[PDB]
């Protein structure tokens, strides 16, 4: 659960 | 979202869009294992409306989604749509979803669980990018927000904040009409966990004024309880 | 209702109160007849709600009232939580109602009756009469209010304004949080006849912008069609 | 129907 294969990138941290 | 910005297609995996039978997006939704997806009582579900799992742009033409039947729904009996307190729906698909990379499912908290007031967090939907907008966002949007401690959160919204609601935001950025039932999320020891579901706020989306959120420690019992059952 | 005057007892006999089982009011209603009442979608309300007629002081436990249960649900179909379009939801009572002086059926309209710009008609309810108050007044207000025709509620409120909705109010006096479901009634050939469903508006119940009313001439033949069938 | 038994009494009609 929780980890995409796919990784989130945000400008906020 | 106010003053989002567009997501990574398939970086939040879980997240659903609950349409209605034409393909008008309504709430938002978390994919909490391959059956069942958890969202706001106050959307409304009902079991003509589908799920939408994997997309990210509602007006592309091709993307692989999957459009999954509702077989149940399971409100909240102590919801309260003036007070909206317990502001959370579950709903179990009468088809499972299909895990790969672009659909997954987000950790839930344990009931014990603490999650620091300052704390950076995530919120993502298709809802409202303003409040006088007409339509929804093709594609989806994140926003990253601190959480608020209920005592602060009071400060803007008196006693109107109870003990199973959460606030977020009021730092240039708000969720919208359109992302209630969508996920509010913080990462835990490595995975995004399930904090808040968007629940309600001011209807100008005011991004100096905190957003409300359903809190799922306060609720995950009852989740539990009810996944165990049905 | 935010700046409107306490009610006659009594004197809008259609009037209910939907609360949860501890007396917790949440939402308005009118009664259509004996055994169905008519109210708004987004109350959410469900079969372990209950009716009560025939009260004007929530704080008074010596008043005579009826609390009825409900024996079904009839949401519209087309409600649509994120527009807030058709929000109408029908309820059957398991018990008839008794008429009495203080308990009985406002009319309603049929779906070729005009309404006027500009007539003055009457909203009222249990709702909050200040949008930062923490609870609902007791006695039941009542505010005058004239119609608003969809081109000029455009103007404050623009696409978001649909053919199944009609605006009311912007002068001085609106509907809030909890008056929801009850009754926008117009007086048509003498008699008071429900035109409007209490919608949506503003969250700071603002006075000098009208509030959003479930245009019940649009809907009507769905009322009519679920009575004949049920 | 739309007759009440109890007259209403508004300030604003
Ligand atoms: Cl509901």
């Amino acid at each position: 659960c929780g980890v995409p294969a796919i990784q989130p990138v945000l400008s906020g941290l | 979202i106010v003053n989002g910005e567009e997501a990574v297609p398939g970086s939040w995996p879980w997240q659903v869009s609950l349409q209605d039978k034409t393909g008008f997006h309504f709430c938002g939704g978390s994919l909490i294992n391959e059956n069942w997806v958890v969202t706001a009582a106050h959307c409304g579900v009902t079991t003509s409306d589908v799920v939408v799992a994997g997309e990210f742009d509602q007006g592309s033409s091709s993307e692989k989604i999957q459009k999954l039947k509702i077989a149940k729904v399971f409100k909240n009996s102590k919801y309260n749509s003036l007070t909206i307190n317990n502001d959370i729906t579950l709903l179990k698909l009468s088809t499972a979803a299909s895990f790969s990379q672009t659909v997954s499912a987000v950790c839930l908290p344990s009931a014990s669980d603490d999650f620091a007031a300052g704390t950076t967090c995530v919120t993502t939907g298709w809802g409202l990018t303003r409040y006088t907008n007409a339509n929804t966002p093709d594609r989806l949007q994140q926003a990253s927000l601190p959480l608020l401690s209920n005592t602060n959160c009071k400060k803007y919204w008196g006693t109107k904040i109870k003990d199973a609601m959460i606030c977020a935001g009021a730092s240039g950025v708000s969720s919208c009409m359109g992302d209630s039932g969508g996920p509010l999320v913080c990462k835990k020891n490595g995975a995004w966990t399930l904090v808040g579901i968007v629940s309600w706020g001011s209807s100008t989306c005011s991004t100096s004024t905190p957003g409300v959120y359903a809190r799922v420690t306060a609720l995950v019992n009852w989740v539990q309880q009810t996944l165990a059952a049905n």
